[PDB]
RNA sequence: CGGGACCGAGGACCGCGCUCUGCAAGGAUGCUGGCGUAAUGGUCACCAGCGACCCGUCUUGAAACACGGACCAAGGAGUCAA
RNA sequence: GACUAAUCGAACCAUCUAGUAGCUGGUUACCGCCGAAGUUUCCCUCAGGAUAGCAGUGUCGACCUUCAGUUUUAUGAGGUAAAGCGAAUGAACUUUAAAUAUGUAAGAAGCCCUUGUUACUUAACUGAACGUGGGCAUUCGAAUGUAUCGACACUAGUGGGCCAUUUUUGGUAAGCAGAACUGGCGAUGCGGGAUGAACCGAACGCGGGGUUAAGGUGCCGGAGUGGACGCUCAUCAGACACCACAAAAGGCGUUAGUACAUCUUGACAGCAGGACGGUGGCCA
RNA sequence: GGGAUGGCUUGUGGCGGCCAAGCGUUCAUAGCGACGUCGCUUUGAUCCUUCGAUGUCGGCUCUUCCUAUCAUACC
């Protein structure tokens, strides 16, 4: 759903004369900025906890980076989204470089197959697949084959689209 | 209860607003039993 | 407009469309400004935007 | 409670006879009393159409009229505004006396030795077990 | 579109005499002078004066002027944008100094027999400039079969 | 630090200033060319791109319906008195 | 009810007479400044009325006092969610406490204290009212806004209209019918919805430049045959849909999932074979 | 003087009970519920029971269209 970084964010309910060290509770968002960030752990917490925003605040927000951005690593999401009938969970396989890539092609994989929006959905795990034998799904499970090779067959070439008119007829065989 | 402020102003000390059905019913009767009485009077006249 | 949001835009000075005031951050303003969301983009400005 | 003119009074209808009751606008509302009976009191009460007020007088009923405390704070903030004022003239200091809306929070440092916090799934996985 | 609740209002008083009396217009240019170059509240206030119409300008008898002119009020100009009129009910008047728009004849002639002085708007300009030791005086509104029928 | 567009209101001096022999500082000047007439400008007719229901009355909340209008000149309807 | 000079359920002529109409039609230059409204409250209704409210010209008064379709604070209504019950007790449990809008109050014009009277009231000189005097300016006792004052005079139209969101009351086979607030229209042009009373954006002096909103960028048409990942092939697809047809509906269309189950101890599909005996089990 | 219901409709009844896959519910075991089913509405008889115009249609001539097909064509 955009362009989306990984946030750590920390809040706490207001301290009283009763409870004067309020527990903390942290929650992985994923979201544009931070301003969606606070407001879906806000979201979260009024969901869970019953701690409004009136009565706590914001401790920590932090951008968490990807460790390994260059390597290809196959990612495992379960999540719920929210239809017509009500609330299903599902489990998908995503092959990216990073969590925030998985999170942003997850998103638009459930808007293109089920029309999903970012409402409707909820993240429950994202985790990486430490072994190639960890990968249940045949698209991926093609993808990690020894030694894989394909051709590119029926390649459109690159035109310009100012250039209306060409001399010769176009290949697709490179 | 709802009372005008004509109605009110008009109203006599200590007399309420709960209380004018009442007193409309005791007219009511008072007439029919003063009716009543005229009608016993002629028929044991007659 | 609804009166309320018209009467709260009037006490802010906030008559015309892309009109900017600068607002201190009490309890009294910030429920107004809450109110008057639907209408008004608002945040925090910097040194360089004062 | 014996309610007397002039004074201002809360008006709640309780009990469950306002199930089927057919006036329930001034449930709730705060008025002035005009007349006083023995079971009942006689409440000004004011309604807004559009740009003006319009005065409307009730008759409710003792059990379903409490006296208010509008102006409870306001006695109070003059009796202490005034005995404030008074020992600031008499050890010479000033005394802030206006009522100040909240201010924002200021900075400070929350430790986390003893208060590690705990990491939220939208769900409770205790829950989906 | 601006959005404009409140409606700016345009002034609900004269700022120029209607009529066409050229020593008014005069009159009315000396004031103005004044009014501009001195800090007296005294010269706007007859400046405006001067501005109004006849029934805003009821008529004052010297039986008023007397009665103002007791408790230490001898000696002050009486100051009067009106008509100065004679009441014979007044049996004896005393020495008085008045300036006025015009003044009756039996009322001049009572106040010069009795030793005061009557004085124009623009002898009072002359003398008083700033109004000062003044006493301005005005008749009375209400005083009309019309107000009476309101 | 470049590249481009539109604009030049005011008409002695006064002021705020600055990098102070002066200035980009309370509103455009300097240099140059062609022409000096239908060249610019304007009116009329027409083509072209875009825009554009026939007026008045009546009705109700409004449309629609309905009524009047072949054309032109002159006449033609809130006056006077108490 | 025929005819009485083309005239007859009462001829023709002149006059009163320019008879009356509440009904129909019409009602004559320009520019400028303001500028509306549909049960508010009462009256026997329709062939009904006033009246509140909204407006414009003048003025006047210290245009003095400040107020406000707003928030906050205290306190009501809504205790209603929620947290806990290693607090007590058991929506009706509560230490605590919702969102939504909403009533009242927030000063020198005010706050009390004291003095007496009372024709109020109280067992009562007791409360309160009435006055009297005194103390309180050390900050006049939240925020924000404030070309927003008040009172007269005179004049005018409209005063049980339409649509829509929300709340609430009743309903129908389905349509829907009442109220309350608010917004729009009747009075209003502009950009976009191909088009248009009720949609979206935005309100209007005459021009130049710049930037946008709603909506769009294949052509008509100004702006992208723009970028990324997928889905769909319809024998009149789909592209402004939501309502109805319409159902727990029917699909050997296509993809993504969930659950249960089988599986080298050989699963699903096939091929080669077996598929038997008591027994032609009992009754008919 | 004023006027002159509508993406409606089509082929399969209503009422009452029962069953019921499923939906809900599992601090209450209620409530909705298709598919169905069961009750009411002469041995080929009788001909001795026709049950109310406020609502108006026709005919002629002639052209075209729909298919929800009577015939012709094929299955």
């Amino acid at each position: 759903m955009g362009r989306l970084q990984e946030y750590q964010v920390i809040g706490r309910h207001l301290p009283t004369e009763a409870n004067p060290n309020p527990a903390l509770y942290r929650m992985r968002i994923f979201a544009p900025n931070e301003v969606v960030a606070k407001s879906r752990f806000w979201y979260f917490l009024r969901g869970l906890k019953k701690v409004k925003k009136a009565t706590g605040e914001i401790v920590s927000v932090n951008v968490i980076s990807e460790k390994h951005p260059l390597k290809v690593k196959n990612f495992g999401i379960w999540l719920r989204y929210d239809s017509r009938s009500g609330t299903h969970n599902m489990y998908k396989e995503y092959r990216e470089t990073s969590r925030v890539a998985a999170v942003e092609a997850m998103y638009a994989d459930m808007a293109a197959r089920h029309r999903a929006r970012f409402r409707s959905i909820h993240i429950l795990k994202v985790v990486e697949l430490e072994k190639t034998e960890d990968v249940k799904r045949p698209y991926i499970k093609q993808l990690v084959a020894k030694n894989l090779s394909f051709p590119l067959p029926h390649r459109v070439p690159k035109i310009s689209t100012k250039k209306i008119f060409s001399a010769k007829r176009p290949s697709t065989f490179s | 209860i709802e009372v005008s402020a004509a109605k009110e102003a008009m109203r006599p000390e200590g007399t309420s607003v709960r209380g004018d059905k009442r007193r409309e019913i005791r007219a009511r009767v008072k007439k029919n039993q003063k009716q009543m009485l005229r009608n016993q009077r002629i028929a044991a006249e007659k | 407009i609804p009166p309320k949001p018209r009467k709260i835009l009037q006490l802010l000075r906030l008559r015309q469309i892309n009109n900017g005031v600068f607002v201190k951050v009490t309890k009294a303003t910030a429920e107004m400004i809450k109110i008057v969301e639907p209408w008004v983009a608002y945040g925090y400005p910097n040194l360089k935007s004062v | 409670r014996t309610y007397r003119v002039g004074d201002i009074v809360d008006i709640k209808v309780n009990g469950a006879v306002q199930k089927g009751m057919p006036h329930k606008f001034y449930h709730g509302k705060t008025g002035v009393v005009y007349n006083v009976t023995k079971s009942a009191v006689g409440v000004i009460v004011y309604k807004r159409v559009k740009h003006r007020y319009i005065e409307k007088r009730i008759n409710v009923r003792i059990e379903h009229v409490k006296p208010s405390r509008s102006r409870e704070d306001f006695l109070r903030r003059v009796k202490e505004n005034a005995e404030l004022k008074k020992k600031a003239k008499a050890e010479g200091v000033p005394v802030q006396l206006k009522r100040q809306p909240a201010m924002p929070r200021e900075a400070h440092t929350v430790s986390i030795a003893d208060n590690k916090p705990v990491t939220l799934a939208p769900v409770a996985y205790e829950t989906t077990i | 579109g601006i959005d404009l609740r409140w409606k700016h209002v345009r002034s609900s008083h004269r700022k120029a005499p209607k009529s066409d009396n050229v020593y008014l217009k005069l009159l009315v240019k000396l004031y103005r002078f004044l009014a501009r170059r001195t800090e007296a509240p005294f010269n706007k206030v007859v400046l405006r004066r001067l501005f109004m119409s006849r029934i805003n300008r009821p008529p004052v008898s010297l039986s008023r002027i007397a009665r103002n002119l007791k408790n230490g009020n001898e000696k002050k100009t009486v100051v009067v944008v009106a008509t100065v009129t004679d009441d014979n009910r007044l049996l004896q008047v005393p020495k008085m100094e008045v300036a006025a728009l015009r003044f009756t004849a039996k009322a001049r002639a009572r106040i010069e027999a009795a030793g005061g002085r009557t004085l124009t708007l623009d002898q009072l300009a002359l003398e008083k400039p700033t109004g000062a030791n003044t006493l301005l005086l005005r008749g009375p509104k209400n005083a009309r079969e019309a107000v009476k029928h309101f």
